């Protein structure tokens, strides 16, 4: 049934030797004291149900007689996609990847397939409760890697407590969609699943680089200082440890709502294009552009964008989106980007040094280019100065290099337009080529061209991750007062933190909240006397607290949760505020009282009484004080780069803040 | 280590004697006035009438140290700075003493001085009545006993008119207690810089994560948010330098207030304008925001 | 010095084995300002400390001079008590004052 | 004839709200 | 021209790629009309709680500007305050 | 690379392409070349698809000759006499680590 | 001033005059960096003194 | 090492184990009067017998 | 041999004087320092390579 993971499931996280070192890592690993899901052999029942595979699993198998005998992994599991088996045959350890009709009850005494075709991988191993067998797999990048380890043990029912580190045994190249799984059996045995979480450890190497302790930094407070220490002992005392966090729950997607598919076939499929001094410009708005109907049919020659990653263009909503339409030939292709020169870059269209948008390109001989010579495509090759970005010019006038109006039959005198002559025999450089450049802007203003990405529902008063027309984020969103104006979508703080939005669907506005609020201590005698600790929290009335546990109470400083409330005072060892102090008392416990400023006294005045001393003692007290410290001095260049000549070099320009360290430390 | 250094402080300051005398009920001592500088158990409030002026000059940021999450998320249009400053990981912890308790403190020593004189700093308190304790206070400057045990009414008299002086002094409104009010002023000065400094880009797209994780590709996001990680490393260091000096400053003057509450309440001083303009004859402390007041 | 302060990595030789020098060189200069700030905030610190060491042993001569080469008649300034004699004794790093 | 711009012709620099906050910017102003 | 202080709201953003270097007014067949030009300046601008802008500061008007911009705000303090050098 | 093949962001390698047009390239037209351009979300980096199952938009099973029922994967047509943008490449990725 | 911290020159008419703006803003950013990093060092140690 | 520097290395031809270590190591001060008395110095090595 | 130098100049832009800061500790002091003159007294020099 349901069992606990007690420390359960470590392995190498790399191939580097170390030793006697504390090491803090982040990866897939399965958490201290999870649940785990137990599977028995109570009958004649055979129980292997097909179980998710959910980013990396943790297999245990407690064993006598050698049952569980492999695994099949796969997506669909039938005959539609491949799948991967790994068993043991008595006799090989065989792994295939193949794509094969699998049986309902799989089992040996080989009964596993009915036949298999496509097969891509193969790998054949040399030839050849009491046990447990540990195994620990996991998909990244086309690759399943598998941990083993083994630990002989003597129980009878429940998984044993413990800690056993796993190492690496394979690293397969199978690229496979690994979605579910299920174990093979043979016609008195169990097996245990857990599943692997995203998560920081910190792990403890021996002498003989060697893991042997692990600590997990989200178990609890006590944990998480220990990963901030990167120590394995505290002392005792009171220690402000992260704020109070919640994780986020639900998922929100607003985006305007738009029907019509964005006119990729008016663009990119017209009878006519103009030349490029003379290129036009189109206004493209109320669309959605997903690009993908385009893979059928139409293919480009260039594709470059600036001020975005492509990869993400399906995730995004644009604001001002304008498309620009010239021809060109070949090898002008490449003056279209910014920071160019040429005759196209320089007199007939230039880009800004911060574009942001995209540059397509595709040739187009079969259209634009005949066996007797098209020639009606220009371009201007003469010009008094270099255009400024996105600017047009017209005009055609004769030029003079002097600058004076002139006829054009005369001597030196021209006229600025040449013909492209386009055939269909020519090389490719004189081939042409209809180029389109799309300019847009980013998250700061309303939009109405968006992804094909769709619309969730609203959630309130809630910690969520949110997407408003591709602006992304975690917080709490509630109703707001701000009163926007029709062109602004989102508001600011003076730190520049998106605090408001206007939600595209309805036009309200939404106030956005971070998570995280809220002070905590961690109150701890000494790890030698016990590993129970007290909790404070301040900005809480005793709701937003770890774990309730036992005697919450409130005090002047704060919520405190772990400790006992006594009634006598005295002086305090550990001085929590506010004038609570808290120690380690009598079985011991912590407890937390108020302290003691000193002893109650009495004097009475008189206005005709005295009091003399009759005798006296001789004391003698100590008083210790520091006089001097260390004297200490560094070496920047064997600090810097050690032993190493081209670091000397480089570092032998900021010799002015080495010999000021120098004279501070002299 | 310099919040455990705050608590040394105020422990080293107020905590010298061992044992808390109480309050008389007779507060006329052979004609002198102590009802301005102790106690009375009609009030409210546990502490004396100048030292409600002292607490009423300066002004405060944290009332209390408890700005519970449905408060700030009651108060989203007036930008409270408590607010802004806890949302982005900046916090304020409460002192150990609690203001009562160093009232406590105050009124015990005022106490010790009145009855016991400046026995109860050697050792165990001797009792003495105030006019001979005066009296010794007298010859300690070189003025012979008769002159104060024959202009008494006059003497006592100076010593209460000086009393109301001062009682009028501190209700009008004045900068009198104007080096208290800096270090608030600093410390909310500095909390206040670490908020704003918060938009800086550092040389990068923008200073917003969200905006370099939706628009940019991993691996040049991962040398975006580096600047940023390296800025925002940089604003806490110098946050923590600026602390530290000005640590050292405070503690500097926590050790001159413990001295001179050592010399000059515990006893009587010789030298020369350590303690007030003229011969010392006694000194009063009286508690006061983050300090503490000499009479 | 084992972070990358946002490098390939934290070591040279691996940088100078493998990337190219113009992209060598903008690495290095990375860990080059990253150790130097490490060593910078060493050095505030060690100055700040002593500025507070030297405060302690100005006490402390302060106290040899006007309570073992005489008697003083400052309260508490040299035990609890009124002051007879004082004794000094050398400590590691300091003194001690009976 | 010669006239003086007192204080006159200020815009809104861009489209995001923002409120109780002073806010310093360089372009092209009167 | 009357003395005041008035806000300019965005209406139009038009693409047209054209060189511009002069213009001139339409009339109709009474009425005054005033031309000033624009430079590249710094501001400091104050928004209201409703997020209107209703006061600025024009960072190289005065040293007295300069200061104010200097110090992010609109409120200056008795005494003497180091500026930045003669340019 | 949306598709068929995709590279990761981290890559460490190196690509080779060759022009092919001697060898798959005919007259005729060499048709035994195929590509995928229909699927309900983009591959991860070194993931391999190889089923050839009728596709529809809403996602439901189909059988091909109907409405809205299409088969997902498209021929290459290389001919000789085609301009270098439809002329064949044979690609090598090498990866490795260091 | 004469550190160029890992820049092409320690010049801003140099990189003015020869770079391309989106590069040049890069380049910067850098001497901004290490000079504000000086005046940072000078100021602390004067706080000291 | 804990400072991430490898100080271990198998060797590919004879499955040895082998340590590396640098080889910079010992304080030096330089003892000197006056660059008017004399070019001569002293030189006082740290770290060594 | 590569080797790094201080050179000075005059002020008519002469080179007339160098160091060369491999030589002997005394010129590893000079250059570390950048100054052709040293005080009397103790320097912690660069360690023992
Ligand atoms: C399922 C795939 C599978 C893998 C990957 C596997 C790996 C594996 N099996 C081993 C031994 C061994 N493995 C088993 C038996 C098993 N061990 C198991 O994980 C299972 C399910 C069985 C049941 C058949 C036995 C009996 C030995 C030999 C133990 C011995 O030498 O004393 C070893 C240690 C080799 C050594 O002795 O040096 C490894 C690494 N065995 C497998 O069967
Ligand atoms: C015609 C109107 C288009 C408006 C779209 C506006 C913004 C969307 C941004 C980029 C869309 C890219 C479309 C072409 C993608 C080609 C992909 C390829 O095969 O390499
Ligand atoms: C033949 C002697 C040239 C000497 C010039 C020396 C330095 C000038 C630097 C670059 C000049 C580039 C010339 C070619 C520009 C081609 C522009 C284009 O169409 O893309
Ligand atoms: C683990 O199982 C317990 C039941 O014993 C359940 O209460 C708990 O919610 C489970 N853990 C999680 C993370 O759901
Ligand atoms: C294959 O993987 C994709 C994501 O890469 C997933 O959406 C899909 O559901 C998987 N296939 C099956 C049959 O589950
Ligand atoms: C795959 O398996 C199914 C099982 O029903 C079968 O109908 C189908 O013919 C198989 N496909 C092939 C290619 O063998
Ligand atoms: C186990 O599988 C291998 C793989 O082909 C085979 O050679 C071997 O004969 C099998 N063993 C038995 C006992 O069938
Ligand atoms: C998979 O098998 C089918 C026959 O069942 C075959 O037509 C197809 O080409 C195979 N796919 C691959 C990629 O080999
Ligand atoms: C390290 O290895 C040696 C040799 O096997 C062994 O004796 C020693 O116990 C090991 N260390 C630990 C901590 O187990
Ligand atoms: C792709 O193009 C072919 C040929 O014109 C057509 O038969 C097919 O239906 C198209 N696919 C889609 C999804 O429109
Ligand atoms: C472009 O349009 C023409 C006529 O409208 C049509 O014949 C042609 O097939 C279209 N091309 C594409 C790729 O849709
Ligand atoms: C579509 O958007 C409009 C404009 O905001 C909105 O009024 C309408 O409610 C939206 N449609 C639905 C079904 O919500
Ligand atoms: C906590 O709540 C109780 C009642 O809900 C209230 O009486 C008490 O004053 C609150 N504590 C604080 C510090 O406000
Ligand atoms: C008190 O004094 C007497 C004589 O002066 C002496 O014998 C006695 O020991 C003293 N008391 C103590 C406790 O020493
Ligand atoms: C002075 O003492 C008298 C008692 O005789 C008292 O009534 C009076 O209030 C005291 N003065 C002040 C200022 O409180
Ligand atoms: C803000 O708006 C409200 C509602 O129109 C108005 O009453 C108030 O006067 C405004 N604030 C200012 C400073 O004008
Ligand atoms: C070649 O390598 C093997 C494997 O380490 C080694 O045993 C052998 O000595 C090497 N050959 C020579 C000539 O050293
Ligand atoms: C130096 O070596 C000599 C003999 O080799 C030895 O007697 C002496 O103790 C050594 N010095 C130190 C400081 O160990
Ligand atoms: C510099 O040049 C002038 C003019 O020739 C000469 O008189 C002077 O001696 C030169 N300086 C030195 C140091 O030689």
């Amino acid at each position: 049934t349901q069992h606990t993971s007690s420390m359960r499931g470590v392995y190498y996280p790399d191939e580097i030797f170390r030793s006697d070192t504390l090491y803090l890592t982040q990866d897939l690993f399965l958490p201290f004291y999870s649940n785990v899901t137990g599977f028995h052999t109570i009958n004649h029942t055979f129980g292997n149900p097909v179980i998710p595979f959910k980013d990396g699993i943790y297999f245990a198998a407690t064993e006598k007689s050698n049952v569980v005998r492999g695994w099949v992994f796969g997506s669909t599991m039938n005959n539609k996609s491949q799948s991967v088996i790994i068993i043991n045959n008595s006799t090989n350890v065989v792994i295939r990847a193949c794509n094969f009709e699998l049986c309902d009850n799989p089992f040996f005494a080989t009964m596993i397939f009915d036949n298999a075709f496509n097969c891509t991988f193969e790998y054949i191993s040399d030839a050849f409760f009491k046990h447990l067998r540990e195994f620990v797999f996991k998909n990244k990048d086309g690759f399943l890697y598998v941990y083993k380890g083994y630990q002989p043990i003597d129980v009878v029912r429940d998984l044993p407590s413990g800690f056993n580190t796993l190492k690496p045994i394979f690293k397969l190249p199978l690229g496979i969609n690994i979605t579910n799984f299920r174990a093979i059996l043979t016609a008195a045995a169990a097996y245990f699943v857990g599943y692997l979480k995203p998560t920081t450890f910190m792990l403890k190497y021996d002498e003989n680089g060697t893991i042997t302790d692990a600590v997990d930094c989200s178990q609890n407070p006590l944990a998480e200082l220990k990963c901030s220490v990167k120590s394995f002992e505290i002392d005792k005392g009171i220690y402000q440890t992260s704020n109070f966090r919640v994780v986020p729950s639900g998922d929100v997607v607003r985006f305007p709502n738009i029907t019509n598919l964005c006119p990729f076939g008016e663009v990119f499929n017209a009878t006519k294009f103009p030349s490029v001094y003379a290129w036009e410009r189109k206004k493209i708005s109320n669309c959605v552009a997903d690009y993908s109907v385009l893979y059928n049919s139409t293919f480009f020659s260039t594709f470059k964008c600036y001020g975005v990653c492509a990869t993400k263009l399906n995730d995004l909503c644009f604001s001002n989106v304008y498309a620009d339409s010239f021809v060109v030939k070949g090898d002008d292709v490449r003056q279209i980007a910014p920071g160019q020169t040429g005759v196209i870059a320089d007199y007939n269209y230039k880009l800004p040094d911060d574009f942001m948008g995209c540059v397509l390109a595709w040739n187009t001989r079969n259209i634009d280019a005949t066996s007797t010579g098209n020639y009606n495509y220009k371009y201007r090759y003469l010009r008094h100065g270099k255009l400024r970005p996105f600017e047009r010019d017209i005009s055609n006038v004769p030029f003079s290099p002097d600058g004076k109006p002139c006829t054009p039959p005369a001597l030196n005198c021209y006229w600025p337009l040449n013909d492209y002559g386009f055939y269909t025999t020519t090389g490719i450089g004189y081939q042409p080529y209809r180029v389109v450049v799309l300019s847009f802007e980013l998250l700061n203003a309303p939009a109405t061209v968006c992804g094909p990405k769709l619309s969730t529902d609203l959630i309130k008063n809630q910690c969520v991750n949110f997407n408003f027309n591709g602006l992304t984020g975690t917080g709490v969103l509630t109703p707001s007062s701000k009163r926007f104006q029709p062109f602004q979508q989102f508001g600011r703080d003076v730190s520049d933190f998106t605090d408001s939005v206007r939600d595209p669907k309805t036009s309200e506005i939404l106030d956005i909240s971070p998570c995280s609020f809220g002070g905590v201590s961690v109150i701890t005698p000494g790890t030698n006397a016990s590993s129970e600790v007290a909790v404070l929290y301040q900005d809480v009335n005793c709701w937003r607290i770890y774990s309730t546990g036992n005697n919450v109470f409130q005090t002047q400083a704060g919520c405190l949760i772990g400790a006992e409330h006594v009634d006598t005072s005295y002086e305090c060892d550990i001085p929590i505020g506010a004038g609570i102090c808290a120690s380690y008392h009598t079985q011991k416990s912590i407890v937390a009282y108020t302290m003691s400023l000193g002893a109650d006294s009495s004097i009475a005045y008189s206005n005709n009484t005295i009091a003399i001393p009759t005798n006296f003692s001789i004391s003698i007290t100590t008083e210790v004080m520091p006089v001097s410290m260390a004297k200490t001095s560094v070496d920047c260049n064997m600090y810097i780069c050690g032993d190493s000549t081209e670091c000397a070099n480089l570092l032998l320009q900021y010799g002015s803040f080495c010999t000021q360290l120098n004279r501070a430390l002299s | 280590g310099i919040a455990a250094e705050q608590d040394r402080n105020t422990r080293e300051v107020f905590a010298q004697v061992k044992q808390m005398y109480k309050t008389p009920t007779l507060k006329y001592f052979g004609g002198f006035n102590f009802s301005q500088i102790l106690p009375d158990p009609l009030k409210p409030t546990k502490r004396s009438f100048i030292e409600d002026l002292l607490f009423n000059k300066v002004t405060l940021a944290d009332a209390g140290f408890m700005k519970q999450y449905g408060e700030c998320l009651g108060d989203i249009n007036a930008r409270d700075l408590i607010c802004a400053q806890k949302f982005n990981g900046l916090t304020v912890l409460p002192p150990l003493l609690t203001d009562d308790m160093i009232a406590a403190y105050t009124a015990a020593l005022v106490s010790g001085t009145a009855t016991a004189g400046w026995t109860f700093g050697a050792g165990a308190a001797l009792q003495i009545p105030f006019a001979m304790q005066m009296a010794y206070r007298f010859n300690g400057i070189g003025v012979t006993q008769n002159v104060l045990y024959e202009n008494q009414k006059q003497i006592a008299n100076q010593f209460n008119k000086a009393i109301s002086q001062i009682q009028e002094s501190l209700t009008t409104t004045s900068t009198a207690l104007g080096k208290l009010q800096d270090v608030v002023n600093q410390n909310a000065q500095a909390l206040n810089t670490l908020v704003k400094q918060l938009s800086s880009n550092f040389g990068a797209i923008s200073s917003v994560l969200n905006d370099i994780l939706s628009r940019l590709c991993k691996v040049e996001a991962e040398v975006q948010i580096d600047r940023l990680i390296t800025g925002r490393l940089q604003s806490l260091q110098t946050y923590v330098t600026q602390q530290l000096i000005r640590a050292a400053e405070i503690r500097a003057s926590a050790n001159l207030a413990a001295t001179k509450m050592s010399e000059c309440v515990l006893g009587q001083s010789k030298r020369v304008d350590f303690c007030g303009k003229g011969y010392h004859l006694m000194s009063f402390p009286q508690a006061a925001p983050h300090g503490v007041v000499f009479l």
